[PDB]
């Protein structure tokens, strides 16, 4: 039973991971 | 009645006098329609209604940013497909959707504000609303528009915050609201009609999942898969920093309307949460359900003596501006897109007389439609708006998307697919308006095939089938930017944080 702020931080971390992936893909190749 | 005190009428008259004065001197994102529908759905079903707007943004900006490098609304169809049949058909859908989801709903929200501010009948309310709308339009209201639009959105939202606190102070704060709401229903659950009999507890107690955006995907008011996919489909039909600010102002409504909508059910359970048919009629005007009185009732019975009048005036002024603007747009579309095609002679004065007569015609049609609006989708305005959009727009969105992506589509195939999608959508619009919708108290006789599925899953089905029809027919017939991006991702992160918090 995670607290609401745990869920919010989990969502933020997941989205930041996705953003890092989207930045690394174009950092590597266009 | 509620505003019978001199102060409220004084502020209403002052606000309208200043509006008319600026209009003579001449010679936005959120209106009253949403302020009514969102709050009503929040009172009726919880807070999954806010699962629309947030989701919409997380889609819109995505399709506002992940489509720009690949695409760079109707004008694109005009260049890609050409001709005039698609232009005329898109104009027809635009006019019909303006009548149904922009004019009928705007007058309905107006009649759900004057009704709870004065007590008048629906028709007695829209008559006054349209009279003042005519006064606004004949005084050059559109001549100002953008000039006196920002100020409106600088108060209607700002004042909506004043109500927010006033609403959140009467429920013991934010933490208090989340305990009171689940324990707030009506005390009148007995109907004098023998057929209705005793009312079950399922649809007069607030839903058990009134605090979770992700409702059950099979038995939820707003199923999460349907939510996501249907909204990303509907949003296709309905600079960058402007989009970032739009998202900032699109995140708020959960705290500004949906939650103060939830507060209405717990301060006014007898009225806002009425379940007995005849009790709602004496409260509302309809026996299907009346959450739509959530925000107006809250505004009139909660705001102080002097600011209640200001809130009523601001809501009515924004509704007036929206209604006049949509009337002008509809008239222009009719007299420069369809009527001109029917009459190429292009009369000097006919193109203007026909515009005004069209304005009167759509006023009449939407007035006749008002009873359907007040009793649509269980008496919830937001549900009705999204139902009509789900019934009409997804085919247009499918045609647009497959034109952008697939280069093998044909203009003739596109048009045939569009007519197929419209016919498919009218197989739930017409049957689920003529037979009614009804609440749990009086379920409608609509076949389970049509009304069984949520309108968003129907959006999914209709979009996919319309796309398939378009493709098969087309084949068969004939052959500082860095700073902006950083702010965009910051806003997207904040939005997903809000989603996770209330997941």
């Amino acid at each position: 039973n995670l607290q609401p702020w745990m869920q919010g931080l989990i969502a933020v971390a997941v989205f930041l991971v996705l953003v890092a992936i989207a930045f690394a893909v174009n950092h590597f190749w266009c | 009645a509620l505003i019978d005190n001199p102060a409220d009428i004084l502020v209403i008259a002052a606000y309208f006098l200043l509006v008319i004065g600026v209009g003579l001197w001449s010679m936005s994102n959120i209106g009253s329609g949403h302020f009514v529908g969102l709050a009503g759905t929040g009172a009726a079903s919880g807070l999954a209604v806010a699962g629309f707007e947030w989701n919409a943004l997380f889609v819109v900006l995505l399709l506002g940013w992940l489509f720009a490098p690949v695409y760079l609304m109707p004008q694109y169809l005009r260049k890609r497909f050409g001709g005039r049949r698609i232009r005329l058909y898109l104009s027809v859908l635009s006019l019909f959707l303006y009548i149904f989801t922009k004019i009928s709903v705007d007058m309905f929200s107006g009649a759900v504000f004057i009704q709870q501010a004065l007590g008048w009948n629906i028709y007695a309310s829209v008559i006054a609303l349209l009279g003042i709308t005519m006064i606004y339009t004949v005084t050059g209201g559109l001549a100002a528009l953008m000039y006196t639009d920002t100020v409106q959105t600088f108060v209607i939202l700002g004042g909506a915050c004043i109500l927010m606190g006033y609403a959140f102070h009467e429920v013991g704060g934010y933490s208090g609201l989340f305990d009171k709401y689940l324990g707030a229903a009506t005390s009148l659950t007995v109907s004098e009609d023998p057929a209705v009999g005793n009312i079950s507890s399922f649809c007069y107690r607030p839903r058990p999942d009134s605090y979770h955006l992700l409702r059950h995907p099979v038995t939820g008011d707003l199923p999460w898969p349907a939510l996501l996919l249907g909204l990303t489909i509907v949003s296709g039909w309905y600079i960058k920093a402007g989009c970032i600010l739009c998202g900032y102002l699109k995140l708020t409504p959960m705290f500004l309307m949906v939650m103060p909508g939830m507060i209405s059910r717990i301060l006014y359970p007898d009225e806002v949460a009425c379940v007995v048919p005849e009790v709602c009629r004496r409260v509302c005007g309809t026996e299907v359900g009346c959450s739509n009185i959530a925000y107006p009732r809250l505004v009139v019975k909660l705001m102080p003596n002097g600011l209640r009048g200001l809130m009523l005036a601001v809501m009515l002024a924004a509704l007036m501006s929206s209604l006049a603007s949509i009337f002008n747009s509809s008239s222009t579309l009719f007299t420069m897109d369809i009527y001109t095609r029917l009459r190429p002679r292009a009369g000097d004065r006919e193109l203007l007389l026909v515009g005004r007569l069209w304005v009167v015609f759509i006023v009449v049609v939407s007035v006749a439609w008002l009873p359907v609006v007040q009793a649509a989708q269980g008496g919830q305005l937001f549900d009705y708006i999204q139902a009509v959009s789900s019934y009409l727009a997804p085919p247009v969105s499918a045609v647009f998307v497959l034109a952008l992506f697939v280069p093998r589509v044909n203009e003739q195939g596109a048009f045939w697919g569009l007519i197929g999608g419209l016919l498919m959508g009218l197989a739930r619009l017409i049957p689920e308006f003529s037979f009614g919708s009804g609440s749990c108290v009086q379920p409608s006789a609509c076949p389970a095939f049509l009304c069984g599925v949520h309108y968003l899953y129907f959006a999914i089905v209709l979009f996919f089938c319309s796309g398939l029809l378009t493709l098969t027919v087309s084949l068969c017939t004939a052959p500082w930017a860095r700073v902006v991006n950083l702010n965009a991702l910051l806003m997207m992160a904040v939005a997903v944080f809000l989603w996770g918090f209330y997941a």
